């Protein structure tokens, strides 16, 4: 239904190396498309989704070009931020930035966004009017201004309500086979003798795409949320994604247990029980 | 890549005149229009983000990016705007501003009170070439080259002195030539019947 | 501003030739064009910070960029050749400028790569006093100046009144015109004229010169011609004021 | 694609 | 500055079948800063030709990263995955539990 097309950007300084590490990855909803790693011996802006290797030299050449911009932004920033800051130069630091922008069912513009961070936390955002900015701190206004004086802020505005959405667009439509699909979760139960009263229920949810999923634990129809745990989606390294979700519950009791697994790729939630 | 009409094109003072250029590249989303004299480097005129009008001053702006055809209309041409100009244009990918090849212009200076004539200026015992200075005529006139080589001719010129709010143009023509006089130096020159002569 | 140097080179052929940049202070955006004659501006290359970010527009061999520092920017072109003469801007600007696509270019580097220096001539500088017939015509008064046979165009000419350059009322021609039009290897002239009150022309104490700045060969390019090895230098003509 | 033709330097 | 220890997973991309090709993943997520050294396990020695995903971030700005492996599974052989981070007084082997 909903979709998107983000770019995660990561710059890292090395006291004593040559450049900073710099690392830049673009993301289509859940699967990554584009990265770029200074250590490595490209020095170009690689593919890393099957769709993406449509685009031509004009394309990679831009996104090289663009990217590596952003890597001179981002080296050239973490000076500007150590300074800001004043920190050490014999220290590594962190810029990371995300933007893009989100479409709603009618592939309409919803809304758009441009993050960035330092050290691992918000430096400056857009706003969702896409006209203010975030003042974090006295760093940050200094860049808000420096960008909404050099009308930054306008720049971002048409690139998130229309270029990068219309790239969006473009991806997705080229991309149909594999950001447009549902991989349904493979759900499965497991008894696990935690002790001799108990046992742990382990709901699996296997292979499906995208993450987005939701495991629920009901009790005689009843949600619970006690006694419930549930890991961090994670990648299987294949594009899809796994999650189980747990429950300690008194031995026999087990079939007044069920799992709701519900997922954009199965149209009805689903229901487990026994072990 | 962009077209743009070369033509150095003139135009009478006052009068209005449209320049423009048409290019063969979507993604171009901004559009520009520089303004270079001789050889000096360009000056920025107008500066459009996309599509639509933009009115500043004398000047418009136009960008169609439906029909990729950017133009700059300039209303009362003075004095000035004699140059050549340049469209640029860009986007996205790079900074790498793309040009046309650019649109000479002449805004013909208006004649208060012209009085067409010719004069041999004194050729200075030194050199050896006869020249006719023709000046005080009006901006309605083109003078033009020769076909043998032995002819030099230099095209209109205008000459402005301020303060004494007057302007002539000029035209300068030698020869060493015996056959070479100012009673025929401006053959291929349409000049004012009115045009005085020196006897 | 940007500064270029140099502002003209003459050079034979085969010869390294260095254009050389100086961006404005602060500017981490330099770019390089070359201007051919009655061309619009074509990038060659433009840095962010020292590296080369669109090298698109280099014209791969002999063509050699590089900014070894911010303020300094080197063009080397190995073994140069004609086709290289052109007027080389460079341009300088910042992002917040670049985003209103605002440049800041230099005066450029008349660049004439020439076959063979022995086509190179000085100009012929020569003066005229005006036509009487016009001082009580017009009650003014206009001199005129005619550069001749020089090679290449390289000049500049600029009317001097009483050891002081004047602009007012004055009118040079945009361009020099061949003698020899059919041949590349022809020589030109250029023109100018200068008016005065017709009261300034006839007092004697009042002084014309008529300068025509010309570029050409330097101590190094190695001459033989019996010639006046044509160097870089200044030809100059003049006439005096006289109530004749 | 990448916003361009950059930052927008912090 | 803040650092976020790394939350480590040890996973077979598809479910264990001792003596039958497969993967093993260690995600490491949630982690700060960038810089992490991450060994896949085989009875202790180190495995060598172990590869990596793109480094990257999540809303809370937290990397994750994918160290993946190709192993085969059996009885004895145990792999783990031994994470190292500047948040880590000292390599975590997070042993591989084929049954979760």
């Amino acid at each position: 239904g909903s979709h998107s097309m983000r770019y995660f950007f990561t710059s890292v300084s090395r006291p004593g190396r040559g450049e900073p590490r710099f690392i830049a990855v673009g993301y289509v909803d859940d699967t990554q498309f584009v990265r770029f790693d200074s250590d490595a011996a490209s020095q170009r802006m690689e593919p890393r989704a099957p769709w993406i290797e449509q685009e031509g030299p004009e394309y990679w050449d831009g996104e090289t070009r663009k990217v590596k911009a952003h890597s001179q932004t981002h080296r050239v920033d973490l000076g500007t931020l150590r300074g800001y800051y004043n920190q050490s130069e014999a220290g590594s630091h962190t810029v990371q930035r995300m933007y893009g922008c989100d479409v709603g069912s009618d592939w309409r513009f919803l809304r758009g966004y441009h993050q960035y961070a330092y050290d691992g936390k918000d430096y400056i955002a857009l706003k969702e009017d896409l006209r203010s900015w975030t003042a974090a701190d006295m760093a940050a206004q200094t860049t808000k201004h420096k960008w909404e004086a050099a009308h930054v802020a306008e720049q971002l505005r048409a690139y998130l309500e229309g270029t990068c959405v219309e790239w969006l667009r473009r991806y997705l439509e080229n991309g149909k086979e594999t950001l447009q699909r549902t991989d349904a979760p493979k759900t499965h139960m497991t008894h696990h003798a935690v002790s001799d009263h108990e046992a742990t229920l382990r709901c699996w949810a296997l292979s499906f795409y995208p993450a987005e999923i939701t495991l629920t634990w009901q009790r005689d129809g009843e949600d619970q949320t006690q006694d419930t745990e549930l890991v961090e989606t994670r990648p299987a390294g294949d594009g899809t994604f796994q999650k189980w979700a747990a429950v300690v519950v008194p031995s026999g009791q087990e079939q007044r247990y069920t799992c709701h697994v519900q997922h954009e790729g199965l149209p009805k939630p689903l229901t487990l029980r026994w072990e | 890549e962009v077209e743009q009409d070369p033509g150095p094109l003139s135009v009478p003072e006052g009068a209005i005149v449209s320049l423009n250029c048409t290019y063969s590249n979507s993604a171009f989303q901004y559009f520009m229009w520089y303004r270079q004299y001789s050889r000096k480097g360009p000056e920025l005129l107008m500066y459009t983000y996309s599509s639509g009008n933009k009115e500043d001053g004398r000047f418009t702006a136009q960008v169609d990016k439906s029909s990729k055809y950017i133009s700059l209309f300039i209303r009362d041409s003075q004095p000035s705007d004699s140059a050549t100009y340049l469209c640029a244009m860009r986007g996205d990918s790079s900074y790498k501003l793309i040009f046309g090849s650019g649109t000479r212009l002449l805004v013909r200076p208006d004649i208060q009170n012209p009085d067409p004539a010719v004069y041999q200026l004194r050729d200075s015992k030194s050199s050896d070439k006869s020249v006719c200075l023709f000046t005080d005529f009006d901006s309605q006139t083109n003078v033009s080259q020769s076909k043998d080589s032995d002819v030099y001719i230099t095209d209109k010129c205008v000459l402005d002195m301020r303060s004494m709010d007057f302007k002539s143009n000029s035209a300068v023509a030698w020869s060493n030539k015996s056959d070479f006089a100012c009673a025929n130096a401006f053959n291929n020159s349409i000049i004012p019947e009115d045009t005085f002569f020196p006897s | 501003g940007v500064i270029q140097s140099p502002r003209h080179e003459v050079t034979e052929m085969g010869q390294q030739v260095t254009l050389r940049c100086k961006p404005i202070s602060g500017h981490d955006y330099l770019f390089w064009y070359r201007q051919t004659m009655m061309r619009g501006l074509e990038l060659l290359i433009y840095f962010n910070n020292n590296v080369p970010i669109d090298d698109s527009g280099m014209p791969e061999d002999r063509f050699s960029a590089k900014m070894p520092n911010a303020s300094f920017s080197t063009l080397k072109i190995q073994p140069s050749e004609p086709r290289d003469s052109a007027v080389y801007f460079c341009a300088s600007s910042l992002w917040e400028k670049l985003a209103k696509n605002i440049q800041y270019f230099g005066a450029g580097t008349r660049l004439s790569v020439l076959e063979d220096l022995k086509n190179v001539f000085p100009p012929e500088v020569a003066v005229f006093e005006p036509s009487e017939a016009e001082i009580s015509h017009t009650q003014k008064a206009t001199l005129v100046c005619l550069a001749t046979g020089f090679y290449p165009d390289h000049v500049e000419l600029s009317w001097w009144v009483n050891g002081k350059e004047v602009h007012s009322g004055v009118c040079t021609d945009p361009q020099p015109l061949k003698e020899q039009p059919a041949l590349n290897d022809s020589r030109y002239a250029l023109s100018s004229r200068l008016r005065v009150s017709a009261t300034f022309w006839q007092d004697p104490r009042n002084h014309f010169r008529c300068q025509v700045q010309f570029y050409g060969l330097s101590e190094n390019d190695e001459w033989t011609q019996d010639r006046a090895k044509p160097v870089t230098q200044i030809v100059s003509a003049e006439a005096w004021g006289r109530a004749d | 694609a990448l916003w361009g033709p950059d930052p927008a330097a912090a | 500055m803040i650092q976020r220890t790394p939350k480590i997973q040890v996973y077979s991309r598809h479910p264990a079948e001792n003596g039958k090709s497969n993967f093993l993943n260690c995600y490491v997520s949630g982690f700060h800063p960038s810089d992490i050294e991450v060994d896949l396990l085989k009875n202790g020695e180190r495995i060598e030709k172990v590869e990596h995903s793109d480094l990257s971030f999540s809303k809370d700005w937290s990397f994750y990263l994918l160290y993946y492996t190709e192993f085969t599974p059996t009885e004895k052989d145990e792999y783990a995955c031994r994470v190292n981070h500047v948040t880590l007084s000292q390599p975590k082997i997070v042993k591989w539990d084929r049954d979760m």
